[PDB]
């Protein structure tokens, strides 16, 4: 059942920017929440938006219900371009003025109305004249965030990596421990929470954890990126499908630093908590409790599919794990599922080098097999002796050929 | 400035590693100054020593020695003697006759569960070193526990690495691994197979 | 089937459909100890136990499959444990295996030393 499970007052609350407005349209444009939430949430935000047409492919979807904003179609069009031409006109000032040297107060806000008004990379080059005419490096880490922030909405992923290395590379370690206690500003933060982002974006997941796992609750607010909440979920999925016992245990349930952030993420926390103690009879239940919750979500969506299939492939290997001799009706109870498909799902994982294990459907019993290694020894270097004999000849009779000079002429 | 009622739902948390480490220092600052927190004191500096299953018997080390045993709580001392024997009877003993005065404190709720449970997963880990082939219910008589129970905690030490063998669910059995045949020479006869089946196709391919 | 056959070799082709079958079988005792000759007749689609029967004895008869019948219950047990190499009739396997390669060798050094005398071997 696809049900309106979310208020739109806490997500509107967390984000802020054109992402807050994507987020909105994203979620309207799936089919929940739309009946009477769509027109007042959407709505509110494009007075202060451009390209002012995005209500309308929602509109008409009130049609079959059997705005009234007309007026401010026209207004909008005829009092964006105002803002445009100061500013076409105050960079032709700060280049007769020969100031170059220090005309990066000229890109301060040259960059933002571009943004404002849904433009593209072209005025990315502004940034571009932030690494000629600058001399420390600390100008170039403030672009940085800049381009990343510009990047985001861009789907240039790898670009993104790309300048998160560039950025983590070029200076000391990231000007080392940051004059201690760490850096009094939270790019770091921003650092870590954009690379791992770009790398979820990529069908990376264990890497993207691996990023997210170690940002900071110092100050953690991120109206233009990713809420706070969002980390918790993005890290502890990633980190439940991909990570081992032991890297679970040192990097998650131990860490200090992610524990705040399951604080306000009370089923992320559970689940993760009862998955390492072996209870998958209600783990799994609560993963599905959420699963169309984050169906909804915009950077999340597409790897529900792939996220919740890996983690129970990897529930199934550690149920049997300590067991020489599983008892499949205990097994299928345990994973609110019937023997028939678990007989499928045991099959599938055996087929692959996954399970060492052969079921025995009479008692339905799982027993877990040991290979032979002096047998499987024998067996495979009497295969590569036949294999070497057949080759021998087969490379005889090639000399015997191309001595002799035997070929079909082309007449 | 007092952490009490309004400041209590921030300490209310669980994690004191912080107080843990703090408690060998408060032992001797606030003594003869917390003197209202004196009688909570002694009883919570023997936790600190007690968790990290070392440090011999804190009952005479330190200073503590003008206090040394106190009349109403005396199992409370014997407690880590106990656990340093790693007798599974005596810490039960303890507890349900000097129950409501042992367990009465709060600071124990959370961490009652861990300590009676380092006891029983060392008592285990001997029980099982002679034996090849062991009863699941003969396990469930040396420790204090129901078979549904020592069943989860067969699992979970054979998760972490403590104890090498495997479970029987049909049987009810453990049966623990004590043999290793020749696990080097068969692998080192795969290597060189598996090198010969490449080096082979190498010198043949020269001849094209 | 009109190429097939204008080649000549259809026949040669319904052998791979047979073999399919006996093939899927071979891959199920990757998996399972124990089978239902009704459930087996599910998996690589026989329609029928009766006819899982004779494909199964068809195969053991072959030396194909390691597996037994049991009538009774009518379930197949794959057994999967053909050799344990400690017989003294392997060793004249291994025997005769060593004694191809010897005489291959001893060929390959017969036809390089009448390549190594070569006159036109000795001015490249």
């Amino acid at each position: 059942v696809e049900n309106p499970s979310l208020d739109l007052e806490q997500y509107a609350a967390s984000y802020s920017g054109l992402m807050r407005i994507e987020r909105l349209q994203f979620i309207a444009d799936h089919c929940p929440t739309l009946r009477v939430e769509a027109l007042k949430m959407a709505l509110s935000f494009v007075q202060r938006t451009f390209n002012v047409d995005m209500y309308e492919e929602i509109h008409r979807k009130l049609s079959e219900a059997t705005a009234l904003d007309t007026a401010w179609v026209e207004a909008t069009r005829k009092k964006a371009l105002l803002k445009l031409e100061k500013l076409d006109t105050d960079l032709k000032n700060y280049k007769g003025n020969s100031i170059k040297e220090s005309i990066r107060r000229g890109h301060d806000d040259l960059g933002d109305h571009y943004l404002d008004c849904g433009d593209l990379s072209n005025a990315l080059k502004c940034y571009s004249r932030a690494r000629d005419y600058c001399t420390s490096a600390k100008h170039v880490i403030n672009m940085c965030l800049n381009v990343i922030k510009v990047s985001v909405y861009l789907q240039n992923w790898s670009h993104v990596l790309s300048y998160v290395s560039k950025a983590e590379s070029t200076p000391e370690i990231a000007e080392q421990r940051g004059e201690r206690d760490s850096q009094t500003q939270a790019i770091l933060t921003k650092l870590k929470c954009a690379a791992g982002l770009a790398e979820l974006a990529a069908r990376k997941y264990k890497q993207a954890a691996k990023c997210l796992l170690l940002a900071s609750f110092d100050h953690c607010d991120f109206p233009e990126l990713l809420s706070p909440s969002n980390v918790a979920i993005y890290g502890g999925l990633c980190a439940l499908a991909t990570f081992d016992r032991q890297e679970l245990q040192r990097n998650v349930i131990s860490s200090s630093s992610f524990k705040l952030f399951l604080e306000l993420e009370p089923q992320v926390r559970d689940i993760i908590f009862k998955f390492y103690e072996s209870k998958y009879a209600s783990c799994l239940k609560m993963l599905d409790e959420m699963k169309d919750n984050l169906l909804l979500d915009m950077y999340l969506a597409p790897h529900v599919r792939t996220l919740y299939t890996q983690i129970r492939n990897r529930a199934l290997i550690q149920y049997f794990s300590p067991y020489v001799s599983a008892d499949m009706h205990r097994m299928a109870a345990a994973f609110n599922t019937t023997v028939a498909a678990l007989e499928d799902e045991l099959t599938q994982l055996i087929l692959e080098g996954l399970i060492s294990a052969r079921v025995d459907s009479h008692s339905k019993i799982l027993y877990a097999r040991d290979v032979d290694q002096r047998s499987t020894t024998f067996e495979k270097s009497l295969l590569m002796g036949k294999e070497f004999q057949r080759r021998a000849k087969a490379m005889m009779l090639r000399a015997a050929v191309l001595r002799n000079q035997i070929h079909v002429k082309s007449p | 400035v007092i952490r009490e009622c309004g400041g209590k739902m921030h300490l209310r948390e669980g994690e004191f590693e912080k107080a843990h480490t703090d408690f060998f220092e408060a032992f001797k600052n606030y003594d003869e100054s917390g003197s209202p927190r004196r009688t909570t004191c002694l009883k919570y500096l023997v936790l600190a020593n007690m968790l990290m299953k070392s440090g011999i018997n804190p009952f005479d080390s330190q200073e503590a020695k003008p206090y040394k045993n106190d009349p109403e709580i005396l199992a409370m001392t014997n407690l880590v003697s106990a656990y340093q024997n790693n007798d599974i009877t005596e810490f039960e003993k303890i507890l349900k006759t000097n129950h409501s005065n042992i367990m009465d404190d709060p600071f124990i709720r959370e961490h009652i569960e861990e300590l009676l449970r380092n006891i029983r997963t060392q008592v285990l880990i001997k029980l099982i070193k002679p034996y090849t082939r062991i009863h699941i219910p003969f396990i469930s008589k040396e420790l204090n526990i129901d078979v549904a129970d020592v069943e989860s905690l067969l699992v979970q030490c054979i998760l972490d690495n403590t104890i090498h063998g495997r479970i029987d669910q049909v049987n009810q059995l453990l049966e623990l691994d004590h043999q290793k045949r020749g696990g080097a020479r068969y692998t080192a006869l795969d290597k060189w197979t598996n090198q010969l089946n490449s080096l082979n196709q190498a010198v043949v391919s020269k001849l094209a | 089937s009109e190429t097939f056959t204008r080649d000549n070799n259809m026949g040669l082709v319904k052998q791979c459909l047979s073999s399919l079958y006996k093939k899927n079988i071979q891959r199920l005792t990757k998996t399972f100890l124990t089978l239902s000759l009704q459930d087996m007749a599910s998996r690589v689609q026989l329609s029928g136990p009766q006819e899982a029967e004779k494909y199964v004895l068809h195969m053991i008869e072959d030396g194909e499959i390691f597996a037994s019948i049991n009538q009774k219950d009518g379930m197949v047990s794959f057994h999967d444990n053909p050799e344990k190499y400690n017989n003294p009739a392997m060793l004249h396997n291994i025997d005769q295996e060593m004694l191809k390669c010897i005489e291959l060798d001893e060929r390959l050094k017969a036809m390089d030393q009448e390549i190594t005398v070569n006159p036109q071997f000795v001015q490249k």
